[PDB]
RNA sequence: AUCGCUUCUCGGCCUUUUGGCUAAGAUCAAGUGUAGUAUCUGUUCUUAUCAGUUUAAUAUCUGAUGUCCUCUCGAGGAC
């Protein structure tokens, strides 16, 4: 089966995985991580 | 009906196979035919279809047309740019908000 | 507001807060009347540093037996009875090991060696 | 509520057909009391704990038997209250 | 088929033709079926591997099962677990040679891969204990008790009654002392879910073998008003 | 009770670090608080071993400890700052030499005796980098001309290759 | 409230920790038990087994085990010896190369006896090469994350390892004893570490381990510590019944 | 039968009347629901053996044709010592399938 | 390490013994139970020596033993109640020298349990039923018959289960071809379980009760009960029918008491004491064993007391009601 | 040397992205019932004590939101 290494969810089918990525949970976690990386910017 | 899961599998299939091989795309889904896969893509899933709200230009159009060609929605629709089901529901909508 | 700070530097949901029971205040006196939020943190606190010091200052080792004791008088009293316990189960030869002299009467080995090298025994 | 008194049902059944079981509300007294009574009925079954006891004190097996069966009516004090 | 007579007979004839030909080829075509999706066919192939293994000795088909447990699908891992459940119940007393080969698989499954993994490894442990009862293969079973025991706080009907079956198999094979050393600390717990579970387990240890327990209870001191100590058991003689 | 693991070998894990701390004394914590991205140890690490004299003899033993081959430094938690030394004793060791000269500065080079490859005995010469140039001043001033192990020392700031 | 009368009965944790004979055993909620004196006495009985950690946890049990990825099961050695593994790998790759056409074709015209494995090797593997694994003693319950604990309580310096000595620049294998770790030099120099008065050094505080050599070239055991009289500094760096089993098979 | 939690046993005292199986039910155990190593025979309560109830399937209830046994596992855990194991209630599934059919055809 | 266990000296202590025509002849033999060993001895009438015809290992605890003889028959079978969950009926084959298992009836789980019958085993004198009983809450009654071929055939069990009642002893009362009757001692701990002071702990007293089969109706009814003055430990059947009265003697501490149901009053006679003995005067005295000797002429009961003193008991009777009890020292 | 050009050569790894025709060459994908669990998607909880319910504890749920006048839960004051 599949897992989202970011949101830490489990999925039975790949259809379920894709529907995950297009959903509130995945999108907001993705936005948070984008922010966090911006914070991480530097003779 | 159609579920988010079928829809995303369709989107992916189409984006790999192309829009004339509906029979193998229909082989990829369970409980789905090529007739139905095609209908769904060309009714809702196609990224050309726009799901916004009606500019009042679009609504004055809709009203003028739906009076000039009454009951002919597959003919009205392309002249304004949304599918026939959207045109039709939104037209009944204006009618009852006006009634 | 004052929500806990999340892993994304943001405040966590109010319902998650309620679930984790953070609003609940636990006083560690030995820690300088410190206060902890969350029973999780409170329980960790006995091996967390500030309590380690508090008990060092008290003179009572931060061992298992005193975990979940917070009042200092209680820690002291318990340390006393535990002193008595370990003292009981320990083996002190100096006090028990009973030695008979050549005169056939008994001393402990302490006095035995005492008056032994003290010119007599 | 539902699960509470339905497993209270099943456990009343178990116990009443099997003296000695327990439930989540079993007290120290009744636990140890059933444990004593079983101990006695088994000293009486087993022909050799009966010897051991009759020899350890200085009675006869019939008197020891009689004494056990006397004790078996309140082996651990009176009830809790 | 929808009829159970047909499936029972079908499994039997897999056994017979495995007796005629060797086991290997029929056993290979049977691990492939564990790759299907409808459960009734897979449960029936799981009984057919057990039968092949019991007719032609288990040492032929075990390495291939244990190896098939390494392919990454849910349904085939549960296929080989359920197959061992059946196999140990069939071979009965000859389990005592394969118990050591098997256990490292069961502890691996009892550290989760799924709810159903733990449910089916618990059934394997039940039948394996009832079979190896009496032959001193007891440290293995105790080691597996350490993995089966934490699943005691479950709520799925099937996982919880699989674990119960396992604990009562292990009661007869490990004896009631061990089982009581495991039940003791939670009979008077603060909570009540854990008292519920522990008293259910204790009742089932009590009902069967309630006499063997007289010798096993722990010493519980007497308080002010009642006398809780059994003194007859301290008479020396 | 706190010890700085510097030169902590890139892959020498907390297992090796605390297994060495435990083999010496009551290893109560080893930690490599590290680069929060690459995950590799920080080249600086904090290890608490409860006993002060344990930590002391641990630092005394863990100088030049070759984690992943490279000497790992355990202590209290390259501008040319080296001293070359003449009139050295061939009875000398590099760990003992770091223990001797290191009080004016830690060993940023392990004391290498400039000895031939033919026989393997010292030629009376050596070199080692201290921490600072002020450290070279102190070390070589308190060790200049004075009586070393067998041959009275002679040490000065480094001649470079 | 009679509930609050039962609460008025509820000892303080220090009350409990005082009365009972072993206080370590007492945890937080132990106070809330309708029989706290019993409960603690039963927690202090020998050989019994404590409740599983996760009864209070809000996440369920290995549902928490969730996140990371895991390597497939690892076969026992005595089963590897028989080579069933590579056999079944070969067939898996062949059948993954197969297509539906050829699959049905072999369903209808089997390749019988394509490959085989011999008996007597399966028989030796089960009845003559089997071994007892490492089992767990009574009471070691498993919990989420037990298998990612290296080990602990290993206070002994004599216990060396292979990765350790490798990334020490020291050899593992049969010459481990004759292989001195980087600690023995400063061990001979300034004693063992001063938490380990009671550790003995191989080659520095104890005799040379058999066939190892005192010396100062590459691979030796130094100049052994002694005083100015000739007495070793720690231990002896130079090395100054009928246990038969009773009823056993010949 | 260990499969359907909704059913119940007579549980009343044993007798001497051997127990009998219907042909659907033939061959399995009565509690363990196994198919193997049957060891001992079944004995049923006199009440649950009286009258029309003679010679029926303990489980099915139809016409008994063969004698019921207990698996060796039931015999070892002593689950054969509880008196009449006759299921005295029909269940949901019998009448359920029956009604689905009688609607269908 | 594997061991192998052999016995050298069988057990030699005796727990129960019964006597009867276990061979079928007019010889009387003895079946004793050593611990877990059943053996059959025969005393030779000429020399006075006892020969041990046979010894079997039964691999269980034997908790009780009865001999019983069908009506009109000539043998005695041995009913055995053990720590197993069954009652077994054995018949001796003197030709092959072995006990053979006539019947074996299961009713519960194995071990010396507390509500599972096996501890007490009473029979009824005319030989129509046995009753097996536990120390608490369970009694079964089996019925016994001949078939056409006059072989023993045993019914299904009846039941007498009653909650919260210890049982001290059970015995078959002698009645002639009426419904069989059994005479249980008893008690009821149900209230001392519920008396927070200790009042009902004392002042709860036994009650002798008679159970009665109903072979016409096939169930067991608890016909009579009545309390007993003080606690007594067992019960002797008084040979009824034509011979003698019927009923039971109850042997309580310091007393022996005839008792029967109907208008029959109760009778008591203290147990005689030794003149001028040195035993701590508070300790009481009870009977430990007994034995009925009944010949066509008379009957008399030998009873034995803790010190080992045997007494001979007779019952002076008018036609129906016994009028007195007459103890007489016999030996020690 | 540099600028312009010409030709050749070496390189990156890039770039490039496929068997012609025809009537898209033609055709086409058959389960269910009973009990139970899990996973995604979707939806949602700043409020304040205090009492009670309950709980292992939270929670939950239930309940009103020091005294007096007044200005507007807020404010001054004698207390
Ligand atoms: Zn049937
Ligand atoms: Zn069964
Ligand atoms: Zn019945």
């Amino acid at each position: 089966s599949y897992e989202c290494k970011l949101c830490l969810t489990l999925h039975n089918n790949e259809g379920s995985y894709l529907a995950h990525t297009q959903g509130k949970k995945h999108q907001t976690n993705l936005a948070r991580r984008a922010a966090k990386e911006a914070k991480e910017a530097p003779v | 009906v159609w579920r988010n899961t079928e829809d995303e599998i369709l989107k992916a299939a189409v984006m790999k196979y192309g829009k004339n091989q509906w029979s193998r795309i229909a082989s990829l889904l369970h409980r789905k035919s090529a007739k139905q896969c095609k209908a769904r893509w060309y009714e809702w899933l196609d990224p050309s279809i726009k799901k916004t709200e009606w500019s009042r230009e679009e609504e004055e159009k809709l009203l003028h047309l739906a009076k000039l060609m009454p009951t002919q929605w597959r003919t009205i629709a392309p002249i304004i740019g949304r599918t026939a089901a959207q045109c039709l529901e939104h037209y009944e909508f204006l009618l009852d908000k006006a009634a | 507001k004052n929500l806990p700070l999340g892993w994304d530097g943001k405040p966590i949901p109010y319902w998650l807060y309620k679930l984790h029971g953070l609003n609940i205040n636990y006083n560690c006196e030995i820690c300088g009347n410190y206060t902890y939020r969350g029973p999780k943190a409170f329980q960790r606190h006995f091996a967390e540093w500030r309590h380690a010091h508090g008990m060092r200052c008290l003179g009572i080792p931060n061992t298992a037996h005193f975990a979940n004791v917070t009042q200092i008088e209680d820690a002291v009293s318990l340390w006393a009875k535990l002193k008595l316990q370990k003292a009981s189960e320990r083996w002190q030869p100096d006090t028990e090991e009973e030695y008979e002299d050549s005169s056939g009467n008994v001393v402990n080995k302490k006095t035995y060696e005492d008056l032994k090298r003290q010119g007599l025994l | 509520m539902t699960d509470r008194y339905t497993i209270h049902s099943q456990l009343e059944h178990l116990q009443s057909k099997y003296i000695g079981t327990g439930h989540a509300d079993t007290t120290k007294w009744e636990w140890l009391v059933n444990q004593h009574r079983d101990s006695y009925c088994s000293y009486m079954g087993h022909f050799d704990l009966l010897n051991y006891f009759a020899i350890a004190e200085n009675e006869s097996k019939a008197r020891v038997r009689f004494n056990l069966m006397e004790k078996m009516l309140q082996p651990c004090g009176p009830p809790a209250d | 088929a929808h009829k159970k007579a047909i499936r029972r007979a079908t499994v039997n004839t897999f056994g017979y033709i495995a007796k005629a030909i060797g086991p290997h080829d029929v056993l290979a075509t049977l691990l492939n079926n564990l790759k299907v999706q409808e459960r009734q066919n897979r449960v029936c192939t799981t009984v057919a591997i057990a039968i092949v293994a019991e007719t032609c000795s288990p040492f032929t088909v075990l390495p291939a099962l244990m190896n098939e447990y390494r392919v990454p699908e849910l349904n085939v891992q549960n296929g080989v677990l359920k197959s061992l459940s059946f196999l140990f119940e069939y071979i009965g007393e000859m389990g005592k040679d394969y118990i050591y080969a098997v256990t490292p698989l069961l502890e691996d499954a009892l550290m989760d891969r799924d709810l159903v993994h733990r449910q089916t490894a618990s059934a394997v442990v039940q039948h394996m204990s009832l079979g190896v009862y009496g032959f001193g293969c007891e440290d293995s079973l105790n080691h597996l008790l350490n993995y089966v025991w934490p699943n005691v706080f479950e709520t799925s009907p099937h996982v919880i009654q699989a674990v119960m079956g396992a604990l009562e198999g292990l009661r007869v094979a490990i004896g009631p002392c061990r089982m009581l050393q495991y039940c003791l600390q939670g009979l008077f717990h603060p909570a009540r879910k854990v008292r519920d579970v522990y008293w259910k387990i204790y009742n089932s240890i009590y009902i069967g073998s309630q006499d063997a327990l007289i010798a096993h209870y722990p010493r519980i001191y007497n308080d002010d008003k009642n006398t809780y100590i059994r003194y007859e058991l301290d008479y020396i003689l | 009770a706190t010890v700085y693991v510097g030169g902590l070998d890139e892959k020498v894990s907390e297992p090796l670090l605390w297994e060495l701390f435990l083999q010496a004394g009551p290893v109560v914590n080893t930690h490599m608080p590290k680069d929060r991205v690459t995950g590799q140890h920080q080249g600086y690490g904090f290890v608490e071993f409860l006993s002060e004299e344990d930590a002391d003899y641990a630092i005394k033993i863990m100088n030049m400890i070759k984690l992943y081959g490279k000497p790992i430094r355990v202590n209290k938690a390259d501008v040319g700052a080296n001293i070359f030394i003449g009139n050295l004793d061939p009875e000398i060791d590099e760990k003992l030499l770091y223990d001797t000269f290191s009080a004016f500065g830690v060993i940023l080079q392990t004391p290498k005796i400039m000895r031939d490859p033919d026989t393997g005995n010292s030629k009376g010469y050596a070199f080692i980098n201290f921490a600072s140039f002020d450290a070279s001043d102190a070390a070589i001033e308190a060790m200049n001309g004075q009586y070393l192990c067998n041959r009275p020392i002679t040490v000065s700031y480094a001649f470079k290759k | 409230s009679k509930k609050k009368l039962r609460r008025m009965n509820r000892f303080t944790v220090a009350e409990l920790k005082q009365l009972v004979a072993r206080p370590d055993v007492v945890e937080m909620h132990d106070v809330t038990a309708q029989d706290p004196k019993l409960l603690v006495h039963l927690k202090a009985t020998r050989n019994s087994v404590p409740v599983p950690r996760h009864w209070c946890f809000k996440r369920k049990y290995l549902q928490g085990k969730r996140g990371i990825e895991k390597p497939p099961f690892e076969l026992p050695d005595f089963i590897k010896r028989t080579g069933i593994q590579e056999m079944r790998e070969a067939l898996q790759e062949k059948e993954e190369q197969k297509t539906m056409k050829s699959k049905m074709r072999e369903k209808v015209r089997p390749k019988m006896g394509k490959i085989d494995i011999d008996y007597q090797k399966l028989h030796d593997a089960f009845f003559k090469w089997q071994t007892k694994p490492k089992l767990t003693i009574h009471g070691d319950l498993y919990y989420e994350g037990k298998e990612f604990e290296t080990r602990l309580k290993e206070k002994k310096p004599g216990d060396l390892s292979d990765e350790l000595r490798i990334s020490l620049g020291m050899p593992v294998g049969p010459n481990a004893h004759k292989v001195p770790p980087p600690w023995l030099i400063a061990m001979q120099r300034y004693g063992p570490p001063p938490s380990y008065p009671n550790l003995k050094i191989p080659g520095l505080n104890s005799p040379i381990p058999e066939s190892c050599s005192f010396g100062y070239h590459a691979g030796g055991w130094g100049k052994p510590p002694v005083d100015e009289t000739g007495k070793p500094l720690y231990g002896d760096v130079f090395g100054t019944i009928d246990r038969t089993p009773w009823g056993e098979l010949e | 039968a260990k499969h359907h939690p909704d059913l119940i046993f007579c549980r009343k005292q044993a007798g001497v009347a051997i127990g009998r199986l219907c042909e659907k039910c033939d061959g399995k155990c009565v509690i363990c629901d196994s198919y193997v190593r049957p060891c001992t025979l079944v004995r049923i309560c006199d009440e649950c053996n009286y009258g029309s109830y003679q010679g029926r399937c303990v489980i099915c209830g139809g016409p008994g044709v063969s004698d019921a046994y207990y698996c060796k596992e039931c015999t070892i855990q002593e689950k054969d010592r509880d008196g009449c194991p006759k299921i005295v209630n029909l269940g949901s599934s019998k009448t359920d399938l029956f009604y689905e059919r009688k609607k269908y055809g | 390490m594997f061991l192998y266990n052999l016995t050298l000296q069988r057990a030699t202590g005796i727990s129960f013994a019964i006597h009867g025509n276990f061979s079928g002849t007019k010889q009387q033999e003895i079946v004793v139970s050593r611990g877990k060993i059943l053996e059959l001895l025969r005393p030779d009438p000429n020399t006075g020596k006892v020969h041990t015809l046979l010894t079997v290992e039964v691999f269980g605890v034997i908790r009780s033993l009865m001999a019983f003889r069908l009506t009109g028959g000539t043998k005695d079978y041995i009913v055995v109640g053990s720590d197993s969950g069954r009652i077994v009926i054995l018949e001796y084959q003197p030709s092959k020298n072995m006990f053979e298992k006539i019947h074996q009836e299961t009713f519960g789980k194995s071990g010396c349990r507390r509500i599972v019958p096996g501890q007490f085993l009473a029979v009824d004198p005319k030989g129509r039923a046995v009753m097996i009983s536990a120390i608490e809450k369970q009694k079964l009654v089996y019925i016994l018959n001949r078939d056409a071929a006059a072989r023993l055939t045993i019914s299904s069990p009846l039941e007498a289960h009653k909650a919260n009642t210890l049982v001290y002893h059970v015995v078959g009362v002698d009645v002639g071809f009426e419904n069989p009757m059994f005479a249980c001692l008893e008690m009821d701990y149900e209230e001392a379980d519920n008396d927070p002071t200790g009042e009902a702990a004392a002042n709860t007293q036994q009650t002798l009760t008679f159970y009665e089969l109903d072979l016409g109706l096939n169930h067991v009814v608890r016909k009579y009960s009545e309390p007993l003055e003080e606690h007594g430990n067992f019960l002797i059947t008084v040979p009824g029918g034509s011979d003698g009265p019927s009923g039971v003697l109850i042997c309580s501490e310091n007393y022996i008491t005839y008792k029967n149901f109907g208008d029959q009053p109760d009778i008591r006679c203290p147990i005689p004491r030794r003149r001028n003995d040195l035993d701590d005067p508070e300790r009481g005295m009870i009977f430990v064993c007994s034995a009925t000797h009944k010949t066509k002429s008379m009957f008399f009961f030998l009873a034995q007391t803790e010190q080992g003193d045997i007494f001979k008991i007779t019952l002076e009777t008018d036609e129906d009601m016994v009028t007195e009890i007459r103890l007489k020292y016999f030996d020690t």
